[PDB]
RNA sequence: GGGUGAAAUCCUAUAAUCCCGGGGGGACCGCCAGUGGCGAAGGCGCCCGGCUGGAACGGGUCCGACGGUGAGGGCCGAAGGCCAGGGGAGCGAACCGGAUUAGAUACCCGGGUAGUCCUGGCUGUAAAGGAUGCGGGCUAGGUGUCGGGCGAGCUUCGAGCUCGCCCGGUGCCGUAGGGAAGCCGUUAAGCCCGCCGCCUGGGGAGUACGGCCGCAAGGCUGAAACUUAAAGGAAUUGGCG
């Protein structure tokens, strides 16, 4: 039933990370292309690979 | 030279890389002895 | 004929550091006559074990003082037949050929030989010969050439290679395949 | 000590064969003889029974002058012709031995090239 | 010694074939190697460093129909041949001899010039073949294998091993359907929407006459008088090697 050849959907979310030595909480992306930094402190959150990032922080939502 | 792969058949002929070789004489002796 | 009562028989030693010991005899006319002759012995006849009869050493004579007839190392390569059986198909063997020099001056030419346990990518076949041409050259820097030599017959460099390589690929026989020196230290 | 040794070096093609007895250098020839040698005609030349009988008569005359036993090297032609020994090498290492001379260790060392130099006949080969 | 179905021409006593220690010289990169990979086709296989072209996968990135095909024109194109300079080891059109034979201008044997290799140009041809022009949509399954990604399970934690799924390449067995059959079958020779090139019984003939290119050898365009009842294709039963 609804064969997703009809209306494609992705498979790539959006999170809530939240950084390790700065507390802050951000939104990122999953299948980055860039290197996710914080944006006060610097420290990276997520790592382009290939396919899917490899996250380095604490997740509290996938939005 | 425009050729067609029907006479390469060789059934009741004679081969055809050596039909060619002496028509190539005769286009010569008709352009030297007095070809102009 | 008559003219081979005229010979005499001279006894070949191999080098000191394999510990001088008798490896044939020779008839000659002269002394100047043996004097550049290359000598083939295994090495389970020097310090004999039944392991490593497939390693083939050789020596080349320098010296005659009266009936002995005293050698130098030249070269060192592995049995046809036994570098023959270890190339299967689905295998990916990997070779690399090296000029070192050690600190005394000996410039020498070595030739290691990965062999991986199945088929792999040439660019994971590259980075093994990196690994491979950077533990022989780190080795070449310590070590003279009577202790590069005596390591690379005993297996003592290949169960290094064995070692790191193993971290990019699963192998199986890593080894030394030839060596062949080129000079010597121009002094002395 | 007093124990010599030697090498026997034994050439063989699809036309003749030849053994060769030398000291343990190879620098000192001590006994060769051929396939031609033996035989009188040209048919036979590299059959197994010339092979039999050169091998015999190298061995004698090398046992006297002072050689016990031999290391055996077989080559064929090799290089850029036909990479198999031919019909006289097993023939002549089971009559060398049986002689008197003992044997120590066998190998072959027929030339092989690693994408070497090109061969006759040309592009059709042998149209016999 | 060499070579043969069997020999002979040839090399060798000015010491060959065979073995050992050295000096030089050109061409080619074995096994691993795989209906494996890369390229528009011709084609491309030792290893290390530098510059460069294209494609696949992952992508809530950007532009906003910028597309398909393409008469006439333009670049690329194995081998061979040509014009100038270099080089020449192995192989070898022409050529010189030994044999086989009724002849042997050939197959077989011993030599050998141009060529094959490099720098600068011209020529523009092949069974250049998947004998199958290129873009788009749709119409059962099964099973290997190369590249990317994803999800599980092991692990001597390795750029590792096994299983399942999605996308793109490369193979096989096969439904519906098509075909004169051989056989093709989501990588169509099936059902549709496009554009360009070619075909019209067999020979005469890819010839004659004219034109344009090439230094030549040659390439491209290309009829008619006449003559003939078949010439071609895919499969059956035999007879035969
Ligand atoms: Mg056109
Ligand atoms: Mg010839
Ligand atoms: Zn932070």
């Amino acid at each position: 039933a609804l064969p997703r050849n009809v209306i494609p959907m992705p498979r790539s979310r959006f999170l809530r990370v939240k950084c390790i030595d700065c507390g802050n909480e951000q939104i990122v992306f999953s299948h980055p292309a860039t290197r996710v930094r914080c944006n006060v402190c610097g420290a990276t959150l997520v790592e382009p690979t290939g396919g899917k990032g490899i996250i380095r922080a604490k997740i509290l939502e996938v939005l | 030279m425009k050729r067609r792969p029907r006479k390469w058949k060789k059934k009741g002929r004679m081969r055809w890389k050596w039909i060619k070789k002496r028509i190539r004489r005769l286009k010569r002796q008709r352009k030297k002895e007095r070809g102009l | 004929k008559d003219k081979w009562k005229l010979k005499q028989w001279y006894v070949i030693y191999a080098p000191d550091f394999f510990g001088g010991v008798e490896v044939g005899l020779t008839p000659a006319d002269d002394p100047e006559k043996v004097l550049n002759r290359v000598v083939e012995v295994t090495l389970k006849d020097i310090t004999g074990d039944f392991l490593k009869g497939h390693v083939k050493l050789y020596f080349q004579v320098y010296d005659v003082k009266g009936q002995n007839a005293y050698t130098k190392f030249k070269g060192m390569k592995l049995a046809r037949s036994y570098i023959r059986s270890l190339v299967r198909r689905r295998t990916t063997r990997i070779d690399g050929i090296f000029n070192i020099t050690t600190k005394d001056g000996y410039k020498l030419r070595v030739m290691a030989m990965v062999i991986a346990a199945r088929r792999i990518q040439t660019s994971q076949e590259r980075a093994i010969r990196k690994i491979m041409q950077e533990i022989i050259y780190k080795k070449a820097e310590e070590l003279n050439f009577k202790d590069f030599v005596l390591e690379a017959v005993n297996g003592k460099i290949a169960a290094e290679i064995a070692k790191e390589a193993k971290k990019i690929y699963p192998l199986k026989k890593a080894e030394i395949r030839k060596i062949k020196v080129l000079g010597e230290p121009e002094v002395a | 000590k007093k124990e010599k040794w030697g090498i026997a070096h034994i050439y063989s093609s699809y036309n003749n064969t030849i053994i060769h007895i030398t000291d343990i250098t190879g620098a000192e020839t001590i006994s060769r003889w051929s396939g031609g040698m033996v035989v009188k005609a040209d048919r036979d030349e590299p059959s197994p029974y010339a092979a039999m009988l050169a091998a015999r008569r190298a061995a004698e005359e090398a046992l006297e002058k002072g050689i016990v036993g031999v290391h055996i090297r077989v080559r064929a032609p090799g290089g850029s012709k036909s990479k198999t020994p031919g019909p006289g090498a097993q023939a002549a290492i089971r009559a060398l031995a049986r002689a008197g001379l003992k044997i120590g260790r066998v190998e072959d060392v027929t030339p092989i090239p690693h994408d070497g130099t090109r061969p006759k006949g040309g592009r059709r080969g042998r149209r016999v």
